């Protein structure tokens, strides 16, 4: 049975956590309404990927690389076939190249586009989750186009370049999308620049300087919104 | 159910009252037991108020003011428990004998 | 004597309305096979103003009810009553009590 | 006072005057759904 | 209430008649169409309710003409 | 109709000013706001004496009456928070409280207790002494962190509240045995029959009635709230709500139960012969002076109903000019008790030897309200007493007279010996003020009316029996509305 | 007809009475808290029997609704798991309670029957929300004005009571000899 | 066994009107997100209702390990009897009513604040830690929301010159529109509408705990026959509330002459067979026509609004509801 005493209550977030982000457990305690402490318990889904390289070879290795950041998929096939191709010397032909940069290009827009349907749902509106996964079907279908599968598990980039060049009525098929997408990012810009409630859930909520921001180790749009202006593709 | 069969349970609800009142260990077990001795005498009130003078009821806005006056000492009685509770950690009507002679 | 009209039918519909979560419940009985709360003083609070404005709607129910039989003299006089609980309410916000 | 709250709440009452119609205006749309076991999607 | 003249107009005759209109315009009807549809449905559903199993909406099997 | 309530609704304006200048400006207002009070207070008593001449309506369709005792009691009570506000200033505003919320408090147990006095219906005496009774439990249990005033505090409320639902007993009856007749003269014309009912009506109001005046089996929550409380609340506790339950007394059993006369004239016999037995000498084995003072109050509740039970217009009379003396003798030892205790801590008896060299305002002052209680002349308690027993002498009673005479002496003991270590003890037998005096200012925070307060009370204890026709004048006149 | 009055009389008379001994005797306080709502709800009962229809509706408000929720309130704040079960603390001094309540309980029934009540063969309650208003403001407008003043200072006191101090718990305001933040200055002290 | 024959037939609108709700709700919601709703059940979803309540009943109902067992089980059972016992109030139709009482719309916020003490012997009873912090926010958000509905309906029944709820939508049956309370009241219809809302409706209500303040809000540990009363049993208060919205301000039973084109919600011809039983149930029931507009406006509502936090939701009820409920009823009355 419960009691109610005068210490900081600790509460545990569960390692069910009913969200689309995966298996976190946070042991975080209250005091009231601020909390005061908090840590992590990670490793949940641990299943050994470091220890099954060792046993691999490259083109058996391809496969299992897009279930790290399983939101993205080729981002991870991307550092992989970049391990030897930028070691052992071999030409990257420029058609690839090419190649490799739209699909990168629209693995980070599908990445935002499942960053974005939880986060709004976490800071309010709750109807918006429904109408981004409709902007997300449409990269996983050019994606099924060119690749084997939608959004993870194709094995796409090899050594050598690309595995196979696009289908046919491919280019003229993102113009339909990539230019139809893009009046919805300034749609999705008015949710929290408008609306003084969601402003009024994120000022000054969950602050850092610069100076912490670079020595915690961070990068990405956890970096930039720090004001460090730090891209590895310009870099 | 006549007028004197409403009285001796307002005379019973009383006096149950009173035996939670100096019986009950709990601090706020003596509250609640304050509580049924300020229902009896609405028990008694509105039978009065029903069987005489029952044209203008003299008895049932009587009635209305003794829920008003218990629910505001209700709201000051637990204020002064809620006050111990904080400085004496528990409640307990047997440890609260310090001013004592 | 029982000069109140309407409540023959309350009886009857105080048990039925009873007789479906125990008959139902019972329907189904035949067809299925570091623990703290911290003590925060805001659930008292926040408890303590309705019954202090619980109290005060009760006192408003028969103004409202027979006002327009009563005049303008028994309006100054109930706003005296509105007045003043006004001033309890200021208080509650200023004070922090409905804070959470 | 008597004077504000009549005017305070005005500027987010027709905030979602102007959020009904857009969530009303939805529902005229067309449902974009692919029902399984009767229109089954081509793969690629 | 009525033993059998005026009930029967309103739980069987009357919704077996939506039923056929629920079939027909539902998803080809206008922004105007729909939302009186909703309204026949929250007005005759103990009569929608009896005739629940007997109708089933389920597309007709295609011909294969390719 | 509502002119005769205008003394009570100053101070209803008067409440709701020093409380809205708490939420406006937030403690910068205490320099200001107890001054505002005071001004409430006697513009509550300035306009009594307009209402003095008035031939006594029966106001508020007869549940309110104006007569010349409702106009003396609503007068105490109100001068008993004018003498609390003038100790208050500091001694809260010391303990680091809100002093915009003590007082609004206070001036509505004030309010409660002129609400007592001129009642008329069996509703609005019960209302009343409600909310006298509930502020007197949030005012002694005010410092919240205390362990001391935390257990006073709940003393107090399960008693009280008690004490209220056996008064609320005998309220109910006495609407059920006359038939219907909430208001005190329609009752007594309709019961005349002297039966049971009557009498546990009679008996239940009395538990309800001589509690807050603390007769003596109903005495126990005096000394352990008395110790308990804030000083300035036991201030008023003493005089305020004792003034408010001997109004209440006489509104009630004067005019409820004329027709059984003879039985609590006896009940308040037995409350009287046993209340200055237990008054007295138990004040003897008392340390503290906050609970020395606290048995005095039992027992000077004492002398108080010897003029009640003798049944005379020399009788009410007595009692109504006992009180009036009564008020300027434990406002003066309560203020000297303040001001020792704000100087130097822990105020008890064994703490004061040594003074008389130090703070002779102090020890004057305490000495000549410690000595009118006790009935030496030629102070106010020695005329005082004098008119009780004249007045239990006029009409039988020759055995209450003595009780309260051989009890007087033993009354001399207790109070003495504050006066004994105060000015007896030489300068190589002092505790505390060993050269630990605070070298002594009145030019702090409130002090100087603390200082007002004082020397206006103990010149109207020497000075109010010597010019105590004046005030046996004003008693007098106010006991012809008394059946 | 009439023998349904009587027969839901005497089985909302032992509703009370049955939850009234489980408000006092029960051994655990939740479960005590729990049913004096049913003391509250059965006497509201009891008033629509005593053609009393305003003053049950505005029983269930206060009673059940705002006093009872407020007890469970402040006994979901104070739990702590510590009862110590110390019973025989000092003295059977309970056994002296059930002689006094016995006691008054005996005494009032001899003076419930045997006292004439000059009851009336009228009907009752015309519409009594209309003169129960006509009540308020002619002849019960004072205790009802004094109402408004009662709660009022029952919600300064109760919060000035019950709040934290979280504005200042180390606050030395001033001194001529010491004193502590919020007590009174009187220091504790044995002779 | 409910020899009533009014008591029957509204025992049956109080358990038809349920399942219209959750039918409702599932398809207006499916609809603002574009998608079908429940399908392949009955013709288009009209047994969903039927199925999910049923599914409920065949659940072994099992108790968490160490719990209260007489507070559990009558937890729920607190939560749902006032709130069907408040249907006696309604007089849906001219030639219908259940029991004419002398007031009942202040029995029926009387009956309503019972329902805190049902959050409370549920979220403590089930007897883990999310459970008395997910009871006391529900029983403390109740809480708020009340003082401003009463007193909503205290300006109502200051122009209606009672309490008894025919004698409410009898003023506004003689000029049919022009005498809805509505055009009268229409600062307090408001004020009962986002009170009502907040305490039955879904957007005000940490159930789900997207938000994870708690872990899923008082009925986590509740489960089978228990939980279909803490389910269909909001529905049930979803529908009295947008009754008595549909009594109180809209007229019940009231509206003009019918003898009109076929533009008025109906067939095609003036006098056909289908158009005299929906002009004769609509001089049975009239008001389930307005009362189902306010379930589609309460529904359409949670997607319109964003899920506003409990730092926030009784910083709308005590500090904006309440005052705005205070001088609505002296601008009813005269000052």
């Amino acid at each position: 049975k419960i009691e109610t005493r005068t210490e900081p209550m600790v509460i545990n977030m569960g390692p069910h956590h009913p969200s689309m982000h995966g298996v976190l457990r946070l042991m975080v305690t209250l005091d009231g309404e601020d909390v005061i402490d908090c840590e992590p318990v990670i490793g949940y889904l641990h299943r050994g990927m470091e220890k099954i390289a060792e046993n691999r070879t490259n083109i058996m290795f391809i496969p299992y690389v897009s279930r790290w950041d399983y939101a993205a998929g080729m981002f991870n096939e991307a550092v992989t076939v970049n391990a030897p191709e930028k070691l052992a010397g071999i030409p990257v032909p420029k058609r690839a190249s090419y190649i490799r940069v739209i699909m990168l290009e629209l693995n980070r827009i599908a990445n935002h586009l499942l960053w974005l349907g939880p986060f709004l749902a976490d800071v309010g509106a709750q109807t918006p989750f429904f109408y981004i996964f409709r902007e997300r079907e449409y990269i996983y279908d050019l994606f099924e186009a060119a690749t084997g599968m939608r959004f993870i598990n194709n094995n796409y980039f090899r050594i050598g370049g690309v595995a196979a060049d696009l289908t046919y009525g491919w280019v003229t098929k993102c113009r339909d999308f990539c230019d139809y997408f893009l009046p919805k990012v300034d749609e999705y810009e008015r949710l929290i620049t408008n609306n003084p409630i969601f402003v009024r859930r994120l000022q000054g909520v969950g602050k850092i300087s610069r100076e912490e921001a670079i020595n915690w180790g961070l990068s990405g749009p956890m970096l930039r919104a720090s004001g460090v202006k730090w891209d590895l593709r310009k870099v | 159910m006549q007028l004197t069969y409403v009285l001796i349970l307002a005379a019973l609800l009383f006096c149950i009252g009173i035996y939670g009142l100096v019986t009950s260990r709990n601090a706020v077990r003596v509250l609640m037991s304050i509580e049924l001795l300020l229902n009896a005498v609405n028990l008694n009130l509105i039978g009065f108020a029903n069987y005489l003078d029952g044209q203008q009821i003299k008895g049932q806005v009587f009635a209305v003011f003794v829920i008003t006056v218990a629910a505001a000492e209700a709201a000051v009685g637990l204020a002064i428990i809620l006050a111990i509770y904080r400085n004496r950690d528990t409640v307990d009507m047997e440890k609260f004998n310090l001013l004592k002679w | 004597v029982f000069v109140l009209s309407g409540y023959e039918y309350f009886l009857g519909f105080l048990i039925i309305c009873s007789l479906v979560p125990v008959l139902a419940l019972a329907a189904s009985a035949l067809l299925r096979p570091g623990a703290w709360i911290q003590f925060n003083v805001r659930y008292y609070m926040f408890a303590l103003v309705f019954v202090i404005f619980d109290v005060e709607t009760v006192f408003l129910y028969p103004w409202a009810v027979a006002f327009h039989q009563l005049g303008l003299l028994a309006f100054i006089e109930a706003l005296i009553f509105i007045a003043i609980l006004v001033v309890a309410l200021v208080y509650a916000w200023r004070k922090r009590a409905l804070e959470w | 006072q008597i004077t504000n709250y009549a005017k305070e709440a005005v500027q987010s009452a027709k905030y979602i005057g102007q959020g009904l119609s857009v969530t009303f205006d939805h529902m005229r749309r067309r449902p974009i759904t692919v029902q399984y076991p009767y229109e089954k999607l081509i793969p690629s | 209430g009525v033993y059998g003249a005026l009930a029967g107009l309103y739980l069987l005759v009357v919704p077996a008649i939506v039923y056929a209109y629920l079939n027909a315009r539902w998803y080809v009807a206008s922004s105007f169409e729909r939302a009186f549809m909703y309204f026949l449905v929250t007005f005759f559903f103990p009569g929608l309710l009896l005739l629940a199993p007997f109708i089933n909406f389920r597309p007709q099997p295609r011909s294969l003409n390719s | 109709n509502a002119g005769t309530i205008l003394p009570e609704t100053i101070l209803i304006v008067t409440l709701l000013v020093v409380l809205l200048a708490d939420l406006i400006q937030g403690r910068q207002a205490d320099r200001w706001t107890p001054y505002f009070a005071i001004v409430g207070l006697g513009g509550a008593i300035a306009t009594m004496i307009p209402l003095w001449t008035q031939p006594a309506t029966i106001s508020f369709f007869g549940s309110f009456i104006s007569d010349h005792l409702s106009l003396f009691f609503r007068g105490l009570i109100a001068l008993s928070a004018l003498g609390t506000i003038l100790m208050s200033i500091r001694y809260v505003e010391q303990t680091g409280s809100s002093l915009g919320e003590f007082m609004t408090i206070l001036l509505t147990a004030t309010v409660g207790g002129m609400f007592i006095a001129g009642a008329q219906e069996l509703v609005f005496i019960f209302v009343a002494l409600e909310t006298l009774s509930i502020a007197s439990y949030l005012l002694t249990g005010y410092t919240k962190r205390d362990s001391r005033s935390n257990e006073a505090a709940l003393k107090y409320l399960l008693i009280g509240a008690a004490s209220s639902a056996i008064f609320l007993y005998g309220s109910s009856l006495l609407y059920g045995l006359s038939g219907g007749h909430t208001q005190l003269p329609a009752i007594a014309q309709a019961l005349s029959s002297e039966s049971l009912g009557l009498v546990v009506a009679l008996v239940f109001v009395i538990a309800g009635i001589s509690f807050k005046i603390s007769a003596v089996p109903f005495h126990q929550w005096t000394p352990d709230v008395y110790e308990g409380a804030p000083t300035p609340v036991v201030a008023f506790l003493s005089v305020g709500s004792k003034a408010a339950g001997f109004a209440l007394a006489i509104r009630f059993l004067t005019l409820a139960f004329p027709s059984v006369t003879d039985q609590w004239q006896l009940i308040f016999t037995v409350l009287a012969i046993l209340s200055m037995i237990l008054g007295n000498v138990v004040a003897l084995a008392q340390t503290s002076m906050k609970r020395m003072l606290a048995y005095s109050s039992i027992g000077q509740a004492g002398f108080v109903m010897i003029g009640f039970v003798v049944g005379t217009e020399a009788g009410y009379a007595s009692m109504l000019f006992y009180l009036l003396v009564y008020l300027f003798m434990n406002l003066g030892a309560f203020t000297c008790v303040i001001l020792f205790s704000l100087r130097t801590g822990t105020d008890q008896i064994s703490e004061y030897a040594g003074l008389y060299q130090k703070d002779p305002l102090l020890t004057l002052g305490l000495s000549l309200c410690l000595l009118s209680l006790g009935g030496i002349p030629p102070l106010a308690g020695f005329f005082g007493k004098i008119y009780l027993f004249w007045a239990g002498w006029q009409a039988g009673a020759y055995g209450l007279v003595l009780l309260g005479l051989l009890t007087s002496v033993i009354s001399i003991y207790y109070y003495i010996r504050v006066v004994k270590m105060m000015v007896v003890k030489e300068p190589q037998e002092m505790s505390e003020a060993v050269r630990n005096y605070p070298e002594v200012s009145w030019s702090s925070f409130g002090l100087r009316p603390l200082q007002v307060g004082l020397v206006m009370t103990v010149i109207a204890t020497s000075l109010a029996g010597i010019l105590a026709n004046p005030l046996f004048n004003l008693v007098n006149t106010a006991v012809w509305d008394v059946p | 007809a009439t023998l349904t009055q009587t027969i839901t009389f005497f089985a909302l008379a032992a509703a009370v009475i049955i939850a009234a001994l489980g408000v006092v005797l029960l051994d655990n306080v939740v479960y005590s808290a729990f049913l004096l709502g049913g003391v509250f709800l059965s006497i509201a009962g009891l008033y629509i029997l005593m053609n009393a229809d305003f003053v049950s509706a505005a029983q269930i408000l206060i009673y059940v609704g705002a006093v009872n929720v407020l007890i469970l309130f402040a006994i979901m704040l104070v739990n702590k798991r510590e009862t110590y079960t110390p019973v025989p603390g000092r003295w059977l001094r309970q056994g002296g309670a059930a002689v006094v309540s016995l006691g008054v309980f005996a005494l009032l029934t001899k003076m419930i029957l045997q006292t004439p009540w000059q009851l009336s063969s009228v009907p009752p309650t015309p519409d009594s929300i209309t003169t129960i208003g006509q009540h308020f403001f002619s002849d019960f407008l004072l205790p009802f004005e004094l109402a408004s003043v009662l709660l009022l200072m029952a919600l300064i006191g109760a919060v000035v009571l019950a709040r934290r101090e979280l504005v200042l718990e180390p606050e030395p305001i001033l001194g001529e000899e010491v004193v502590p933040p919020l007590e009174l200055p009187e220091r504790p002290r044995e002779p | 066994l409910w020899l009533p024959l009014p008591m029957l037939m509204m025992l049956i609108v109080a358990t038809v009107g349920v399942l219209v709700a959750v039918w409702l709700e599932r398809k207006i919601s499916a609809a603002v997100q574009q998608r079908i709703g429940p399908e392949y059940i009955g013709p288009l979803g009209i047994l969903a209702p039927l199925a999910d309540g049923l599914k409920l009943i065949f659940k072994e109902d099992v108790l968490p390990a160490n719990s209260d067992r007489w507070l559990f089980t009558l937890g729920p059972a607190v939560v749902v009897i006032p709130v069907f016992l408040s249907y006696i109030i309604v007089p849906f139709g001219q030639n219908l009513l259940i029991s004419n009482l002398a007031m009942g719309v202040f029995l029926w916020i009387a009956l309503s604040s019972i329902a805190p003490i049902g959050l409370l012997m549920a979220g403590y009873a089930s007897n883990n830690k999310y459970s008395l912090l997910g009871g006391l926010r529900a029983a403390a958000q109740s809480i708020s929301y009340e003082i401003p509905l009463a007193l909503a309906v205290l300006a109502v029944a200051m122009m209606s010159n009672g309490l008894g709820t025919v004698e409410i939508v009898e003023q506004q049956s003689q000029y049919g529109i022009l005498s809805w309370n509505v055009w009268r009241q229409p600062i307090g219809f408001l004020v009962f509408w986002i009170a009502a809302l907040a305490e039955c409706e879904r957007l005000p209500f940490d159930l789900p705990e997207a938000e994870e303040e708690l872990v899923a809000g008082y009925q986590t540990e509740y489960a089978g026959m228990k939980f279909a009363l803490f389910y269909l049993g909001a529905y049930v208060n979803l529908v009295l509330s947008a009754l008595l919205v549909s009594v109180l301000y809209f007229g019940g039973w009231s509206f003009p002459i019918p003898l009109e084109t076929i533009a008025n919600l109906l067939g095609v011809s003036e006098t056909n067979p289908f158009l005299q039983i929906a002009f004769a149930v609509l001089g049975i029931t009239m008001t389930l026509i307005k009362a189902y507009f306010f379930v589609f406006l309460a529904i359409l509502l949670r997607w319109t609004v964003p899920r506003v936090r409990i730092d926030q939701l009784l910083d709308l009820g005590w500090k904006f509801l309440l005052p705005v409920g205070l001088v609505n009823l002296l601008l009813t009355a005269g000052l």
